[PDB]
């Protein structure tokens, strides 16, 4: 099905967690941390953000169907991100995914030694888990990379590189803090973070000389009430997220 | 146990016979339970899979869904069995005769224009997945099945693998050794869709000759084959083919043929089949025809014109 893994906001509240009594609250807080945890490991890792963004994907989707009280952040994460980065052709060795998910998880504690049972063990327990998270996917594991859309349609947006930097940033954010990847196509998703550049920035996208505004030439369905109730939401939960803004920030 | 609504198990098919007879590897006819409906079923090997989900088998999987076309087998579905020690199996649809078996079968007879549609199918096939940035690397007459309906599919993407274009790193051992093209063996890394075509003229070829063309042993012995029958490797012929780590391996520098039209004019009646094929068993894989200029040729384009299929 073209729109299996797209679902509305009726449906995201009444998600496998809300059923085993997990708040709205509580689950996008679950969702955040997993993709905190995925993108510190591909940096120890040295994967690319795509992978990263693959891995956070993944994630986002296997928790419509799995609940996070049967199936916790810190233990999905890895098993996620081992297969991302295998279906992206950066395949990293599943013994060092799971010694940098334990220095992630544990940092004070040692790494076990990798010839005991609770090694050999949580080495088993991880294979078992990309399975089921290949399983609960039905092996469908191509992702439409946020990225190129982004980086698209600045240039479509004649950009500096500040408002391009501004927009990727927005796009990244939106993957770890929102749901939006499970509501919206790839270049819907693409239009908020540029508009929301753009409010950032003080900088405004001319009106065509159609008479059209910039958006309608990515996607039709793109409508200027839906992108301030967007970027109002994005924006939201920027404010909310600790030195988040400050890096984008104008300090000058 | 664990909620899994995209991922049924296998056990909806009725196993029915290993459809390979040992040559496709773990490979079984199968009937849906239900519909009657008539399926290929692979088992996705795991021994000695250290490394979780075979990264392989995720390259298949990736490629087989991207790849939907008239003439590409069809991946239906992937498949698991309850554990307690479990499996996956890819779903395809069941297709009841191979260009090899075809080929083989004396009873089997075939007229000019039905070998035209079938290298039409074949082509046109080639043109789709090479137009997806995909190689087959593995083109032969039994990865080449035909539907009951006489639709041609190409088959086994096992060694497929996407490309594009610091030069490309590609896998070196890959395609069947009576198939594989020349820059294979004289050890090119950087190749694309060529290597395909390649194998496309021996296959047209073997549609008259009823057995593949070119049978050798070795690299060497394979690469001397078809340097009796295409000329031999010379830079006058292939423009920097010297260039080329393994060249004066036991290629004949002067002994050299010069035509594939003369050892096959014998089976080959038609005079602008020898002249397709001919274009496409080419040297110098830059210089080969491809799969669009190919389709275009005046043998898909007179008489007899290409016709659909019984035998
Ligand atoms: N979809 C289909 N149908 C088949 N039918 C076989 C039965 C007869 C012998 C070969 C043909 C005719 S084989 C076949 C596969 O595509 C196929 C499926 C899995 C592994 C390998 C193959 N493979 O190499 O063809």
């Amino acid at each position: 099905n073209n729109k299996r893994w797209y679902f509305t906001r009726e449906q995201l509240e009444n998600s496998p967690s809300r059923r085993f009594g997990v708040d709205p609250d509580k689950e996008l807080s679950y969702r955040q941390q997993a993709a905190n945890l995925l993108q510190d490991m591909g940096q120890r890792l040295n994967v690319s953000q795509l992978t990263i963004n693959t891995a956070i994907v993944y994630m986002h989707r296997f928790y419509m169907i799995q609940s996070f009280t049967r199936f916790p952040g810190n233990s999905v994460a890895p098993a996620a991100l081992f297969l991302a980065a295998k279906v992206e052709g950066q395949p990293k060795k599943l013994e060092h995914v799971i010694k940098v998910a334990h220095t992630c998880l544990h940092p004070q504690e040692s790494l076990p030694d990798t010839r005991s049972e609770a090694y050999l063990q949580q080495v088993q327990d991880l294979v078992i888990l990309e399975s089921i998270i290949l399983q609960t996917l039905g092996f469908e594991l191509t992702i439409d990379h946020p990225h190129t859309h982004v980086v698209k349609c600045t240039q479509l947006v004649r950009a500096s590189k500040d408002l391009a930097q501004t927009s990727y940033f927005m796009a990244t954010n939106s993957l770890h803090l929102t749901t939006f990847s499970l509501q919206y196509t790839p270049p819907v998703v693409a239009c908020v973070c540029i508009h929301l550049a753009c409010k950032w920035s003080n900088w405004e996208i001319p009106v065509s000389t159609d008479g059209k505004h910039w958006w309608e030439y990515v996607d039709a369905t793109v409508t200027l009430e839906l992108l301030d109730e967007l970027t109002h939401e994005l924006l939201q939960i920027l404010e909310k997220t600790p030195n988040r803004l400050k890096r984008i920030w104008n300090w000058r | 146990s664990v909620e899994c609504p995209f991922c049924d198990e296998v056990s909806k098919y009725e196993k029915l016979a290993k459809i390979g007879q040992g040559t496709f590897g773990e490979v079984f006819k199968a009937r849906h339970r239900k519909t009657g409906q008539k399926v290929a079923l692979k088992k996705v090997l795991m021994e000695n899979e250290k490394e979780g989900f075979p990264i392989t088998a995720l390259r298949e999987i990736k490629i087989l869904q991207l790849l939907k076309h008239e003439n590409v087998v069809n991946l239906i579905e992937i498949c698991r069995t309850k554990a307690s020690k479990g499996s996956i199996y890819l779903v395809f649809d069941f297709c009841e005769h191979d260009l090899a078996g075809l080929l083989s079968n004396v009873l089997v007879k075939f007229t000019l224009s039905e070998i035209k549609r079938v290298m039409q199918m074949l082509l046109n096939g080639l043109y789709y997945i090479h137009r997806n940035k995909i190689l087959h690397r593995d083109m032969k007459a039994a990865n080449v099945l035909i539907t009951r309906d006489g639709v041609l599919k190409l088959a086994d993407f096992g060694l497929a693998r996407a490309f594009s274009l610091q030069p490309n790193r590609y896998t070196n051992r890959v395609v069947t050794l009576w198939y594989r093209p020349p820059e294979l063996l004289l050890g090119e890394r950087d190749y694309g869709p060529p290597i395909d075509l390649w194998g496309a003229g021996c296959i047209m070829a073997e549609m008259w000759t009823r057995s593949p063309i070119m049978q050798g042993n070795t690299e060497q012995h394979q690469l001397a084959l078809i340097s009796q029958l295409c000329g031999s490797i010379t830079p006058e012929v292939w423009p920097n083919v010297d260039n080329y780590e393994l060249y004066e391996k036991l290629e004949l520098v002067k002994g050299q043929k010069r035509k594939v039209k003369d050892r096959l004019k014998a089976y080959v009646r038609d005079p602008y089949a020898l002249d397709l094929i001919d274009k496409l068993l080419v040297l110098d894989p830059a210089q080969r025809i491809d799969s669009d200029d190919a389709l275009n040729h005046d043998f898909f384009w007179s008489d007899p014109m290409p016709s659909d299929l019984k035998g």
